[PDB]
This record gives structure tokens, sequence and C-alpha cells, in this order.
């Protein structure tokens, strides 16, 4: 099965989004389609649900007024409209599918999430930096190597180590706020033979204001 | 609302051993799931009303109960299984989860490896300098970081992040970040960040000369 | 209630109706159940079709057994007869049977509370209900409509068999006298259909009298246990019976009074038959002599046969706009006791087609004084033609 | 089918019979509703009690006065008679009304939809519905059930008049004649009740077998346009008309093979007809003359009188296990047919009673042939000993 969530989204504060949630591989009218957020705190909730064969749907009465789920069983796909967004709505939101008729094989299914910033502040674009090792520090064995983005809003950033080539030894951590900019790091762990011997370079890209940028690690 | 409360909220185990999760009701339910979502990524369901297994997940995978008392049993914990376990009630029309409960797995004791990096070459034309130390492969995870200048300590404007438990080999890591202008980097000579952890009683450091290079 | 049977039609009948009241006083209110002290009689009773052998039952029978058969007995020993065994056991038998039916319509009304709680909650959350749930609902439904269909049929045979013992019976008292009863105008024609006649008619009328009272008294106390998720009647507001009352009400007031607006009718219809069997004689004169057909006074009894029997064709609108209005007032009546309760949403689908039912089955079941017109035109008339046929 | 009364019974019905096929054929399929082109027919149909007044009736109202007044314009001129006017146009009236109380029976069944969907919405949300709103449904329900009222009552006063009509025409026409026909036996039982049990019993038969044939003609559009919600079948699997083929087959053939099971009836109750008659015969003659008694001759005529009735009783219950079970069975088999249909979420409670309904009024329209025993037992008696008694 593949449920195919949209992408992030920031958004104004005050105003209003809509989310799409497309299902190929099934046929929407035997199963439900409900909605789950979660907040930063990594509690769970429930939102609403609706079952396409005939259109009935129900909600948290929480909830009620605020979030309004819809469906369109010609090309699969359920949308959930909130409104009135507030600094309370940072969060994720997965679709779902629970089936109802023709019980078989996982009775559970979860997309991917769609990020959700609400704020004021405008976007900005990142700034990348290399780092080396200091002189004399090659008498090891192994070799330690980092690639530094710092001041970028909002998220997300992907990273990669020669375009994925790279992939064991690498160590990459989550990123912090600081007065509406991030920061996040990466280190590489190598043989002392591979280096300066082979090229190595971090690849960083950044659909928000579209940035690519690369740069290579050369040695001092 | 049927309250699900669940305990204990904190776990650990080791390898080879045996555990066990509790969902209590607060009310007749006679449907319940069991999740698990990993970091980063989107919960999975493991059991289907309480005792039906889902498509293919290893055996060691099982509960029971009715009425509303409920327990998951994971037959032999190995390194793959750190992660966050939830639950959720479904006999309403609104529906609610549970608290999860982070799974840790032991192992034996390991010591980090520390590294330095001056303010990079393009760093310097920016108008801004960065100094970070880097915490590779350590075990467990409380841990705290020490920098000197010249020697004199100095304490604020610091930014810290630990990465999740590792999923192969059950270790960490840490970063910390010093940044300052231009005009007080030029000003001194030594740098160093320092860390204390259990597994010696001696502080280990990493220096570097302003001067030399 | 002739002399050849039924041994006799004068102390009988009263000794057995002042013998059912006693009987029915010390088991219904008396607090017979003490007998369930006894033995282990639980009483929790099944919905399928295994109710019938639990000891709640099982107990009643024995009951009944008893009480009939000192009954019996003490008329076998007092004043011996012929059809001795057929008077008194086939009535005790018919009695039973009736009862019984009527137990298995009270089994499925309290089946339709079940079958359609599950059908709203398949209809309101559809991952709950998987359908073998059907099927096994249906599969109990025609486990009590079996047994239902076997009983009927045997009832049915054992009653035709009743009713001709009666008429061989009283053939036999009336053909043994033959020669004083001989020279009685037209002996043939009363000794050859009005025997099975009377037997038959007294025969129907009696059960479904019977039926009707035993409907009522199984039904009442199922009301009386089911009136308190119903608190606010429509607009008298709250009452502490409001159902049973209101059931009490419609039912009886209803017979009440669509029989008596139309009371004028059996004169009507017996002046009709004497004023055509005037004219049936007149006419036979006419058959073997000459100076008897005259057109004339045929005219005139003819328009007799015509003035007169307008009216009943007249008179009888009054009894039709009733009939009508009741009969389709009633489709709706039923449910306009629910509506305050519905809306607040107290009860549930399926405390609502239970109830509906409670009121279809003994409106169904009161049919009987529509359509048991015969005891005011025929049965009276075979009577009173039989008896008088007889010195 | 006299000569008194319905003017030629020779060629009136092929006339009768050809000119209402024509009309049919022409209306329902040649398009005739091109008239609708003419005028402005809406072609939307209210579901309140003025639903009797738009354009698409009157149209039907007018073309139905236009046929019968042609139709009888023709024997109006082609040969007279004296009863012309009842013969023709009560006979015309009475169809016309059985129609129109078809179409009430089809207003009422459309209005079952909305009310229990009102209850539905009403249960799941206590916070939706307010009292009024049921005031107004019932208000809607009472409108049609008024003209349905009247319109009986006036048509049970007008059948019963026609029929004393025809009635009066036989028995004018068998007493012109009298001298030639006096001399027959028994002719004052033939002219005193054979007449009347004639007429009334025809009337009844004819009319029962008509309203079930507009019954069913009335209702199978509104099955082929509810259809379209009930896809599969729950064992068969999938078919194109799933519902028509259903109600179809199980009505006509629960009827025709419950009358095939029971064929041999009708010969036993001649049997039975043929010794009574002679066991009668024989005791008139000892009425009046000399001993004519015969203790052993009335032994055997009472042994022959019986052995002959108990067959009649045992060949009756291979009947009436097979009515019972289809009765029995009926009652659910509406409802079985929406197993998968409401799993799958389609159907909502309000189109189910629509469903169990039309089933149920089509099984309670098609009742008729188990009553419709008298036609094969009393009037083919009456009918051959009339015309016997005619030379």
């Amino acid at each position: 099965l593949k449920l195919l969530d949209s992408g992030a989204e920031l958004v104004k504060p005050g105003a209003s989004v809509k989310l799409s949630c497309t299902a190929s591989g099934f046929n929407i009218k035997d199963t439900y389609m409900y909605w789950v957020k979660q907040r930063p705190d990594q509690g769970l909730e429930w939102i609403g649900r609706i079952d396409p064969a005939n259109g009935n749907s129900k909600y948290d009465p929480k909830f009620q007024g605020k979030a309004t789920i819809t469906a369109d069983t010609s090309s699969n796909t359920a949308y959930l409209q909130v409104s009135s967004l507030t600094s309370e709505d940072t969060a994720v939101y997965y679709c779902a599918r629970w089936l109802v008729r023709g019980r078989r094989g996982t009775m559970d299914y979860w997309g991917q999430g769609t990020s959700v910033t609400v704020s004021s502040a405008k976007t900005t674009a990142p700034s990348v930096y290399p780092l080396a090792p200091v002189c004399g520090d090659t008498t090891g064995s192994s070799v330690t190597l980092g690639c530094l983005v710092k001041g970028y809003f909002p998220e997300p950033v992907t990273l990669t180590w020669n375009s994925g080539s790279l992939s064991s030894g690498v160590h990459t951590f989550p990123a912090v706020l600081q007065s509406d900019l991030y920061t996040l790091s990466s280190s590489v762990t190598v043989t002392s033979s591979t280096w300066p011997s082979q090229s190595i370079t971090c690849n960083v890209a950044h659909p928000a204001s579209s940035t690519k940028v690369d740069k290579k690690i050369e040695p001092r | 609302d049927i309250v699900m409360t669940q305990s204990p909220a904190i776990l650990s185990a080791s390898p080879g051993e045996k555990v066990t999760m509790t969902c209590r009701a607060s009310s007749s339910v006679s449907y319940m799931h069991w999740y698990q979502q990993k970091p980063g990524s989107s919960p999975k369901p493991w059991i289907y009303a309480t005792s039906n297994l889902a498509s293919g997940v290893p055996a060691r995978f099982s509960g029971s109960g009715s009425g509303t008392s409920y327990s998951l049993t994971i037959s032999r914990v190995e390194a793959e299984d750190a992660a966050t376990y939830y639950c959720q009630q479904w006999s309403s029309n609104p529906r609610t989860f549970g608290g999860g409960t982070k799974l840790e797995i032991k192992r034996a004791d390991a010591a980090p490896t520390v590294s330095i990096f001056p303010p990079s070459s393009e760093q310097l034309t920016s108008g801004g300098a960065s100094v970070v130390c880097f915490l590779n492969n350590f075990y467990p995870k409380d841990i705290n970081v020490k920098w000197k200048i010249d020697g004199s300590e100095r304490q604020n404007g610091v930014l810290n992040s630990w990465t999740d438990q590792d999923s192969k080999d059950s270790t960490y890591s840490m970063s910390s970040t010093l940044t300052l202008t231009k005009d007080e980097y030029e000003r001194h000579n030594s740098y160093t960040c320092e860390a204390t952890h259990k597994t010696s009683t001696s502080p280990i450091v990493k220096s570097f000369n302003r001067n030399e290079c | 209630m002739f002399k050849s049977f039924f041994p006799k039609p004068g102390t009988f009948f009263l000794s057995a109706f002042v013998w059912a009241l006693i009987a029915v006083i010390f088991w219904q209110a008396g607090g017979g159940d003490w007998v369930a002290r006894i033995t282990g009689a639980s009483g929790q009773i099944p919905i399928s079709a295994a109710r019938f052998w639990s000891l709640d039952f099982l107990i009643f029978y024995a009951y009944y057994i008893v009480c009939v058969g000192l009954f019996a007995l003490f008329w076998f020993i007092y004043s011996p007869h012929r059809w001795q065994y057929w008077s008194i056991l086939g009535t005790a038998l018919i009695i039973f049977v009736t009862w019984f039916l009527v137990e298995v319509g009270v089994a499925v009304n309290a089946w339709y509370a079940p079958f359609y709680d599950l059908i709203q909650t398949a209809l309101s959350s559809p991952h709950k209900v998987t359908i073998e749930q059907f099927y096994r609902e249906v599969g109990v439904f025609l486990g009590i409509a079996l047994i239902a269909v076997v009983i009927s049929v045997l009832n049915n045979f054992f009653v035709s068999h009743y009713v001709f013992r009666w008429r061989t019976a009283m053939n036999e008292y009336y053909m043994a006298n033959w020669q004083q009863l001989r020279h009685i105008e037209g002996a043939a024609q009363r000794v050859q259909e009005d025997t099975m006649r009377f037997a038959s008619t007294l025969e129907n009328m009696g059960v479904s009298f019977i039926n009707a009272i035993m409907t009522l008294i199984a039904f009442l106390p199922v009301l009386v246990t089911l009136s308190a998720h119903v608190p606010e009647l429509p607009i008298i507001g709250h009452i502490p019976y409001g159902l049973v009352i209101a059931a009490i009400v419609w039912s009886l007031m209803g017979t009440g009074l669509l029989a008596v607006v139309g009371i004028k009718l059996p004169g009507l219809e017996f002046k009709n038959q004497r004023v055509e069997a005037a004219y049936r004689k007149e006419l036979v004169y006419g058959e073997d002599d000459a100076t008897r057909a005259t057109p004339p006074t045929v005219r005139e009894l003819f328009s007799a046969v015509r003035k007169n029997y307008f009216r009943l064709y007249f008179h009888y609108m009054y009894f039709n706009i009733a009939r009508i209005l009741y009969l389709q007032v009633d489709n709706v009546f039923g449910l306009f006791l629910l509506f305050p309760s519905i809306v607040a949403g107290t009860i549930t689908l399926g405390l609502m087609t239970q109830i509906t039912n409670v009121f279809g089955q003994v409106r169904g079941a009161f049919q009987y004084l529509i359509n048991s017109w015969t005891t005011l035109v025929e049965l009276m008339s075979i009577y009173k033609r039989l008896r008088s046929f007889e010195h």
C-alpha cells in the first residue's frame, strides 16, 4: 500500500490550511480514513474520521467547530481543513486507514506526516562551513571530519555525505532553535588511510528557499 | 472519555531478559491495540484486539488480558528494540491513546572519544567565529561538558543536542558549540573542551594552540 | 351443551368455572411459586427454542396436569357417561395447546430486541459486526418457528376430530328417538345439517374468546416491567403506569365503542331472514298447485324483500366509518407515545420495536369481535331452531 | 353472465378484453405520455395528500373517462338492453375505485422513508431534532388516511347495491317464465337461494383477483428504481436485477407451489357433498309416510358418510405444513436479502423499511388463494345446479 502525504507547510497566524492524503493500492470505499495529531510533547490525539462509502463523519467533541474532514472517492483522497491557527498548532498530522470490510493483512497503516509551523518571522538561507582537524593530529589510525550549517528558517534541511555513498560512521544531531535561527552539525569517522587520499564532501539541500550548496573539506 | 493510564513510564532491560507493560483502562473496553514508534518514523501495530498478531513480525511480541487490564510481553529483547510503545482503545467514538513507555537496552560501560575543531577559514570572513567539540559512542546517557578559555572558566552562550540511542550498538553522542565574535577570539590563545563521566574518575581534556596554526 | 355429550350441562360448566378460578388464584397471586422454592427453579430463562425444557416451564406443565387430573376424576366417579373421555379431556387439551401457542408468540416478541440492537450497531459503527452474527440470529428464529409449525398442524387435526365426535353424539341421540320425532316438519333438514353447523360454529367462537383473554393476560407483565424506560407520555406529562394505562384504554375502549355504535344490526338481519323465509313458503305452494302463482302477490312479497333490505345497506356506513378510523389511527398511535422519549434519546432501536410489536400483537389478536359477528346472525338462529325442533 | 344483465354474454367479454389490452399497450409502452408533452406535465410528484390533483394524475382521469365512454357508446348503439347503465358503468366505476385504493397504498409506502430516516438521525444525535418535525410527519400521514377512509366507505355502499341489482335482474327473468319452469323439482330453493349466493360469490372473487394483478403491476417499477442500492445478493452473488427477480420468484412460486400441493382437495369435497345429499334424501322419505326407517339402512348410510369424511381430514395435513412453513419463513425472508448490503453500508434505516413494506404489502395482497377455496367448492356446485335447472 502507499499513502503519500503532502509536503511541509508554513503559514501565517489566523489563516487556514488544507491538507491531502492520496491512497494507491486499494479502493477507499472499503475503509475509514481518520487523522491523528502529535504535538512535540509526544502524546498523540484523535481528530476525526470518515466513511467514504456513504459520507458520514464523527469528530472529537473538543475539536468540533475547528477542523473538518472531507473525502472524494473519484480520485482516492481525503482532506482536513484547520481554521484559525494559533500558537498551539505546531504539530504533525498523520492520515491512516482502518479496514472495515474485507479483513486481511495489516489492519492499520499510517502515512508519513506533514510538519506544520505557525509564526510571524520570515525565511532565511543557510550558511555552510567545512571543519578540519588541527595541525599535527594525523598520528592516529582514523580521523573525524565535520560539516556545519548555521542560521536557517524553517525546517527541514536534508544533509548528505558524498551523495549518500558514505553511509557508515556518520552521526547527525537534531536541530535546536535560537532566536529564530536553527543549527545542526554532522560527523564522519574514516580510516586515516582514506584521507586525504580520497576526496570527501558534505552535500546539503534546503528546498524552502531553493538552496543547494556543496563544500569540500580541504585539509589545512 | 475512557482514560487509559499506562505504566511504567520508563523501563530498562538487557538482551536475553523478559519485560512487561500494562495499559489499564478506566471502564469496559474489550477493544485494544498496541503500537511501536521508533525515533523519527511513524507508528505500526503489533497486536490487533489484544491477541491476534498482525502480519509478519517476530514472534516474540504477544500480549493478553480481558476486562480492563492488559499486558504486553517481549520474549527476548534485543538490540533492535529501542522504541516507544503506545496503546489505543477503540470502543467509543471519541478514541483515546495512551502515554508511552520509552524502553532502553543496557550494555557494558563505554568511554567517549573527544574531538575539537577551531573556527574555519570561511567562518573567519563571516564576521563571527565558532568552536565545537564532539563526543561519540558512550554509555550511559548522563554526561556534562566544560569550556575553559586560556584556563579561565567560561559557561554561557552554549547549545547542546543529544542523539537518540543508536540501533545496532546501543550508544549515544553529544554536540557542544560555543559561538563568539572575532574580537574575543583573537584575544586568547588556548581553548579546551572538558567532560567527566562514570567510566573514569579522571577528566578527559582536549586542547589546541591558536598560535601554532 | 346437550345431554348426550358433556355429562350434565348444568353443574358441569359452573363447577369447571369455579375450579379454574380457584386454581388460578392459588398459582398466580397467592404465591404458588414457592413450589419453585422446593425445587431448584433458577428463574432465569433463555431466548432460543431451548426455553421450553427449563424447570421454570416444566413445573407448570406438571401443575396443569395435576389440576385437570383431579377435576376429571371427580366427575368420572360422580356421574358416569359414554363420551366422557372426549368431553372432559379433549377440552382440556385444546385449552392447553392454545396457551402454548400464546407462549411461542411471547418468545418471538422477546427476540426482537437483540436483533434490532445489532442492526443499529451495524449501521452506526461498521467495524464492530461481522456477518456470522446475523446468520446466528436467523438461526435461532428458525429454531422457534419450527416448533410453532409442528404444534399448529397437530392441533388442527385434533380439533377437527373432536368436532366430528360432537356431531356423531347428538346424531345418535336424535335418531334413537325418531318415532316421536317423526312428524315434525322438516326433520331431515335439521338432523342433516344443523348439527354440524351448530357444533362447528360453537367450537370456533369458544376458542377465539379464550385466545383473546390469554393474549391480554400474558402480555400485561411485559408492559409493566418495560414501562420504566418511558417516563413521560406525550402530552399528559408523567403518570406512574402511563404505558399500561394507555394500552388498556385504547384497546378495550376501541372495541367497546365499536360494538355499541353498531348495535341495531342484529334485529335488521333477523327481520330480513324472516321476510325471505315467508317469501320462500309462499312460493312453495305455487310449486304443486295451480292458483298460487299470483303475480300481484309475488310482486308484493318482492317489494317487501326490497324496501326492508336497504335499511341494512344503510345502517352499515355508520359501522364502517368507525371501524376504518380505528383501524387506521392505530397504525401510528402505537408510535405516537414515544416522541418525547425518542427526542431525549433514552430508548434504543430495539425497545422501540419490541413495544410497537406488543401493541401490534394485542391489536391483531383482538380482531375477533369484528369477525366474530356470527354469534349475532346464524348461531342464535340455529340454536333456537334446533331447540324448538325439540319438544 | 346471464341474459338479463350484461347485455350479451357472448361477444361482450371478448370485446372488453381486447379493448382493455389495446388501451393498456398504447398508454404504457407506446409512449402515450406525449400527452404529457402537450400539457405542462412537470413529472415531479409530492408526498403530501396534494398528490392527487397535480396534472400527472388529472390527465389519467380524463383519459380513463374517454376510453370507457367510447366503449360504452359502441354497445349502447350496437344492441340495447334494460340494465345497460348498471351493467356497463357500474363495473367501470368499481374497477376504477380499486385502482385508486392501490394508489393510496403506494403513497403511504413512499411516505415511509423520510420518517424513519428522521428517527435514525434523532436517535444517533439528541442535538438535532425537535418535536414539531415529528408532529408534521404525523400530520401528512393523517392527511392521506382521511381520503382513504372516505373512498373505502362509499365504495362498499355502491358494490353492495350493484350486487342487489344483479339479483333482482335474474329474479325478474326467472319469474317471467315460471309455467314451463314450475314443474322442475326444488325450484323454490333455486329461485330463493341460488341467485343471491351466486351473485355475491362472483363479485367477491372477481374483485379479489383484479386487486392482486393491479398490486403487482403497481409495485414493480418502484422495485426497479430502488434496486440501484442493492447490487449483491448473499449467496448467488451479483445479479443485475436481484430484487425484482427475487420478489417475483418468491411471490409467484409461493402461490403456484402452494396450490399444486393441495390439488386433490376439490374432488374430495365434491364426493362428500354427494354422500351428504344421499343421506339427506333417504331421510326425507321416512318423514312423511310408512316406516322407511330401516336401522340397518341408516347405519350403512352413516358409515358411508363417515369413512369418506375422515379422508378429508388426512389429505389435509399435507396442505397445512406447507402453508405454515411458507408463512413463517416469509417474516424474515424479506430482511434476509439485506445482510451484505447493510454491512457494505449503502442502505440506511428508511430504505430498508420501504423494501420490507413492499414485500409485506405484496404478500398481504396475494393472500386470496388461501381463501379461494369457496370458489372451488360452492360456486361450481351452484353454477352446475342452476344451469341444469334450465331446459
